[PDB]
DNA sequence: CGCGGTAGCAGTAGG
DNA sequence: GGATGACGATT
DNA sequence: CGCGGTAGCAGTAGG
DNA sequence: GGATGACGATT
């Protein structure tokens, strides 16, 4: 929609931004206790099959207690992704 | 209607001020918030409880 | 969400002509008619199956 | 109890 | 000869 | 994904 | 001084 009905305005560098979230978040129960978040399913993964067998724990499938919102926005640069203005071969593919 | 029950539980979980003293049930998501009474809540398929 | 997969199921029900050869469930009340291809269907809570 | 908006493709119909 | 709409699982 | 209509009572607020 | 609206479980 930007890039059809706006000429030049994706050209703008740091314009479009993308606030993301975790894909998972794994509970360590019994033996210590921390919280992680996974954003993606190759690290979760790496973790799944070389630390999880370690620990007793449970992982929730990614409305997020508001207070972990706070957290959220309270470093939201992490969360806060750019979008590269329009270069070659971007319009071809919209 | 399942409908109405759906609201009678986000009723019985909201924690917002002005709500329940002691929520019998936990707002685990957009169970609403003090800015509208509750109204702006989410939909069923979202909140869980 | 819920809605659309209750409108799978009572796709999956329907039994007016022109809709499923076999319905592999059993449209037990309202699950629409031939006079608008199945859109007069009434709501879930009204529906059995 | 009820109504409405949008994507996505192939082909048909309406002017 | 270009436009609009049907169909269906999902927002 | 979202919006809207109606009953029923007590009391408060708005012109 | 009469009217409109809030609240809530149900259509």
């Amino acid at each position: 929609f930007l890039e059809s009905s706006f000429p030049g305005l994706l050209d703008i560098q740091g314009f479009l931004l993308e606030f993301i979230t975790p894909i998972i978040k794994v509970s360590i129960t019994k033996p210590t206790k921390n919280t992680i978040a996974f954003y993606n399913m190759p690290d979760y993964e790496k973790w799944r099959e070389e630390e999880s067998h370690k620990f007793t724990w449970k992982q929730k499938y990614y409305t997020s207690l508001a207070q972990e919102v706070r957290e959220y926005f309270s470093n939201l640069d992490r969360h806060l992704k750019i979008f590269h203005s329009l270069q070659g071969n971007d319009k071809d593919y919209i | 209607g399942e409908q109405s029950l759906a609201q009678t539980i986000i009723g019985l979980a909201q924690n917002f001020v002005g709500s329940n003293n002691i929520y019998l049930l936990l707002p685990n998501g957009a169970f609403g918030t003090r800015a509208t009474g509750g109204k702006d809540a989410a939909a069923a398929r979202y909140i869980y409880t």
